[PDB]
């Protein structure tokens, strides 16, 4: 099934997926992003696209905050549509096997970030003396060590995976467990929900969100519609609201 | 000695790759030592005394968020003609101006781009990203890699040329706006996505006949609550989960919770798609 | 038809629903929960719901207010029930005939009020003794004189509707009357709609009227929803507008 | 003599049922007795002095709403301390409270609780009891019985505690706040009410062909105010029902008025379901 | 077909809304009232009326401001019906037939408000002495001269499009150009929307514009009910906006 | 000399026509002194002097709204008093009002008649106007030929009892109030009918199967823009041909292209019903 050329653009998209886990600026720690560029260079784009909108909705509110290390989703995303793309899978029971590849994730990604600080020990030797080749090769440096953290993992998995050892045992589920891992797909997400509102909560903004659910419940507004009568909404009130106008 | 308009487009350029080698000892320490040595190139030659500044970006943390951090490279990029040509004595305040903006630009970065603008395009470009093909993972990646760069090439630009003087200054007010806008907008677009784009049903029936020629009119305990709220049962749920989570309960231990209800729930008819 | 077991239920749910009338606190006297009580202990229940559903959207609006007694909707939310309920009769039927009941009503429940007098004229005489167990078992000793006001002709009722002569001189109304009065049923119902607006109208929030007016004609909301977006646009309202700001 | 926590649970539980013995020559007024007793109880023994409280309770009127009634009662025990303990004299001012409190909340809590309380849950349990069973009279005894158990027991604890010095003060720019909030959700709803939850048809048709292979194309006046707004006839008859109750006419002849008016237009064709 | 009491009509109806051209208050200056008055006098007034709905669209924003002559909907609205009610064509025949006389238009509605001045240097000679009746017969005179240079050229078409001259000429479009113009019927009404907007912009009020463009897109509003919500917003952002409140 | 009542009755009616005569070398000016004849009517009897006020109201332009002409002529009517009666000098500031209120109500009153009137009614009954037959042409009738007269009925009388002294009173604050309202409901009205009462439809396919027993499944681009936005090219074009009207193109010139694009637009498949 999977050929030499598809092997090393795996990895090369594992790298890409990899450099963004700590570096968080273009995101490709998305499962988004890492999951059409693998459903690309795999085969099929439609079925791995499925697959990023889908892991998204629980991968919001999965950021750093200070030393916090979010679950990893750039790890549980690209593990978790090879064994979707290429083996011979479903949707909900990739969804349902990226949770313990998440949790790999900030172990891992803890582990390197841990170990960078031979990085830095080696850094203030180098601004002792100059020049700042010496910083623009060390900074560079401690992101290739990442990547290559995110990126064989996704090699062991895309060479093990075609083999019937391991896809004659991922069907022992059986398929009674299945369809009860598609119906947690539609609660799991709630979880990256309360982890947002949790960061924007103000008890005087509250009724911005029992307005915007009940107009989802009887409207056939989009998201995109729904995040523009936010703004409108939002500019609306800063307008108003003289807390801006007087003392 | 007059910091050339391109080293600006250069500073710009090398602080894409901002967050590290984010350590754990200092925090994107040496990432700010490596979008400063543009400034240090032609600022300095080599010598003893102009090549011990790279010690002082070292010197101590800086860890903020890195969209919000293009203002306090454009302040400390001020700061260094003051110390070079000006040569206007000032050694510990700039650090102190990096744990000053440390600070408060932590704490009102990190609930607008984690906060309002993350999960709303990746709301946006995942409802889209299920059935649509290419304007869910497209819609995001153009509209957020553009307010991330109108926040850092507008943060450096507008940052440079005013000094320490308009930090105090927009420091007040403007950012209680920016932030009273953003959780209105990503609370609207959370009230939404907890109605709509959750599934939770309860396939219990509770009532018989079944009347007109064969229809069963089954009305299961779903119909009984989407009669009063089409979105009921997600919304608790989120209260619930919304409670747990002030008690830093991991994530990873109430998503292992909802896969046993999941299973043990679907065993017993409870829960059903 | 109807059974000895029967009488005495439909007697004490009257008298529940004849405490309410006056006391107004746990809502009884209101054609809600007088008929849902009266509906399970005659007999079937969705077509006593159904009744208590129809008489309280007249019954919005039948309030008391300092000595301007309402029409009473406890007594003709029982009798009307019984009517539908036990007789063989239609819904607008018993919600036409409930008005003339409760016309019988406040006239009713007038003189039961002006008659407590003697209550208060021995209670004074209680006052200048004590203990005031003469005066905790004189205020409820007028409680049980108005339910058995209301009680008492809904046994009268439902011992008399069990005979030809009443269930055969109800069907020459005829059927032409009768299906002019389901259509005065859509429109009697603006009477209760008008009495509370004119409770609650100030000049500069009847916008918040048409505004509720014109999102029921082209959304398909609940009222359970339109009770939330009302809430909602109440507290933004009240945290803007500067008349509670400034000073 | 320190009025015990308990006695206190006990006004609340007797004060449920304080609409009396409602007479018409002193209103409510053997009922406010009625929910003192509790606290005359272990106030006083048996005296000429300490037991012609009961006369003064009783001296007039004390006609407000049931449910803004709790303030009245827990600042009126408040005031028996300073009489009984602290023997400040006071007489004719515990009854001057007592009516310088029914004025204000007379007019305040009638437009709330007859206002946008009970014909707005009324309304909400009543859409659902047409359809349904036991939503529409369960989300009614659920959602308006708490509402008056909460203005009842957080009425008389908190006006309790708080004595005359804190009647003046949220007696100004609280319950305009509470009432100017209420008539925007009630008019909100009512002018939902008015729009959907009532029916009046015209099948006077006013125009033929009747294309389309047999397709008749009826176009009745209801369509052509349909084109327009699909409630107008019911807002219209709102606004001269609303005009007429000013003058004072009974609701019990107005009614009468729209039962001819249903009986003459359905046999002339002008109404008609 | 077009009979001489036919004519007299269509003459009459020109003459009103030519008078209405400069005078800009009945509004028989516009290509509703214009059309359905020229689609009664002459046959079928369904098929005038679409016409006049379709034209207003275009002629939105098709005002006089201080000597910007309009592009005169009166005249481009009255032989383009004559052009579709009497001889044998489509809507959007007409419509897009419309553009060149309204051209036509301001070129003659200018060359008669030029030579008005005539009026003007007759009425000083007429304020030098009286009485004011030299006025009031000056003024209207000047209006019995527009009149008949908008009701003269639906005339000259009203008697000429009865031949096969022109009503053969006609057909050689041909039917792909027809279609071509029908597309660009539902393009060109964006310009009179341009016009209005670029009127009452505000950089403030924009919220109000993709407002009220999203509500369009997913809710099934009439004009009335978006008209009605409109102004229900307006006076409820008067009321707020402490603009209005303080010093 | 006294106006009688009816006098002013006799200047609304005659003021209906006041747009001339609309010359372009002296504007609505014979226009005016039409509107003001029946006041010099009783005012003067023939004389030289006093038959002269004819020569003053043509002596320059009177260059306004027609409908923000009636507080002009109410306060112009209450000035002649005051110079016939009451005999104050006064003569140049006669036109020095005419001057005056000929600025600000130029430009308060086109954004408004012009503005959020004439195509918000226009707007209301034409949307009826294509399927409907005569509540369009008769919404548009009744409701703007009232606003047009409440507008002269109310500012003639208006501004006539009420002399100088509430021009610089009313001029201030109510107006802002008048036009920022306006504006608010001329644009929500004027997002609407970009979006929906337009038109615009791309026939390019885009992709195939086309499974599920023969449905072909087709996709144009029109399906892929509508999965954003359901109106999102003529938004689009808005903002062009919003751009260009600022640079006074003549929309004569902008219709035409249009027309161009109509024709090569279909005749390649791009643009399509
Ligand atoms: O807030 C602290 C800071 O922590 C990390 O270093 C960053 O990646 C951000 O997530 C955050 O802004
Ligand atoms: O407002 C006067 C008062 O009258 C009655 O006594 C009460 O039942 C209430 O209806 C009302 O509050
Ligand atoms: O604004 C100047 C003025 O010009 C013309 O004379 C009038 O018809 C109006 O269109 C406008 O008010």
């Amino acid at each position: 099934e999977i050929t030499t050329l598809q092997i090393v653009l795996v990895f090369i998209v594992a790298c890409i997926a990899g450099m963004g886990s700590i570096l968080d600026e273009f995101q490709f720690h998305r499962p988004l992003i890492a999951c059409t560029l693998v459903g690309i260079v795999l085969g099929d784009m439609k079925t791995g696209i499925i697959i990023g909108g889908t892991l998204e909705m629980i991968a919001l509110g999965w950021m750093n905050i200070g030393a916090a290390v979010a679950p990893d989703a750039a790890l549980a995303s690209i593990i978790s549509t090879i064994l979707v793309i290429a083996g011979h899978q479903s949707i909900g029971a990739g969804i349902a096997l990226a949770i313990p590849l998440a949790a790999a994730g900030q172990v891992l990604t803890i582990i390197v970030r841990t170990i960078t600080v031979a990085f830095q020990h080696a850094a203030d030797k180098a601004a002792d003396n100059g020049n700042l080749t010496a910083i623009s090769w060390i900074h560079v440096s401690s992101l290739f060590l990442q990547a290559m953290r995110v990126a064989i993992p996704a090699v062991i998995v895309a060479l093990s995976v075609g083999t019937s050892e391991v896809q004659n045992m991922l069907n022992a589920i059986p398929e009674v467990v299945t369809n009860g891992l598609n119906i947690a797909g539609g609660m799991i997400v709630v979880v990256g929900y309360a982890m947002v509102i949790n960061m924007m909560r103000a008890g005087y903004l509250m009724p911005f969100f029992y307005l915007g659910f009940v107009t989802a419940a009887f409207t056939n507004f989009n998201l995109v519609a729904l995040g523009v009568i936010g703004t409108v909404m939002a500019v609306l009130y800063i307008q108003l609201s003289p807390k801006y106008n007087r003392v | 000695k007059k910091l050339t308009q391109s080293d600006i487009r250069g500073v710009f350029l090398r602080s894409n790759l901002f967050q590290g080698s984010w350590n754990f000892e200092r925090m994107q320490a040496l990432g700010f030592c490596f979008s400063m040595v543009p400034a240090i190139r032609r600022l300095y030659p080599e010598n003893n005394e102009a090549r011990k500044q790279a010690i002082r970006r070292h010197l101590e943390f800086f860890n903020t968020q890195p969209f919000v951090a293009a203002p306090i490279l454009g302040v400390t990029l001020a700061l260094e003609e003051q110390r070079a040509n000006g040569a206007e004595i000032d050694d510990g305040a700039i650090n102190g101006i990096k744990v000053g903006l440390m600070g408060p630009l932590a704490g009102v970065g990190d609930p607008i781009f984690w906060g309002t603008v993350r999960p709303v395009f990746a709301a946006l470009g995942a409802g889209i990203a299920m059935s649509g093909s290419l304007l869910g993972p497209l819609l995001f990646f153009i509209l957020f890699n553009l307010v991330r760069l109108a926040t850092r090439y507008y943060g450096v630009a507008y940052g440079y040329s005013k000094g320490i003087d308009i930090v105090k200054d927009m420091g007040g007010g403007f950012l209680q706006k920016l932030t009273e806008g953003a959780s209105i907008l990503g609370l609207f677009v959370m009230g939404a996505l907890v109605n709509k784009w959750t599934h939770v049903n309860i396939p219990l029936v509770v009532s018989r006949i079944t009347d007109q020629t064969g229809k069963e009119h089954v009305t299961t305990v779903q119909t009984i609550l989407d009669q009063l709220m089409p979105g009921l049962v997600p919304l608790l749920l989120t209260f619930a989960c919304m409670w747990l989570l002030r008690k830093k309960v991991n994530p990873l231990w109430i998503i292992v919770g909802f896969f046993v209800i999941g299973i043990a729930g679907y065993a017993c008819g409870l829960l059903g798609l």
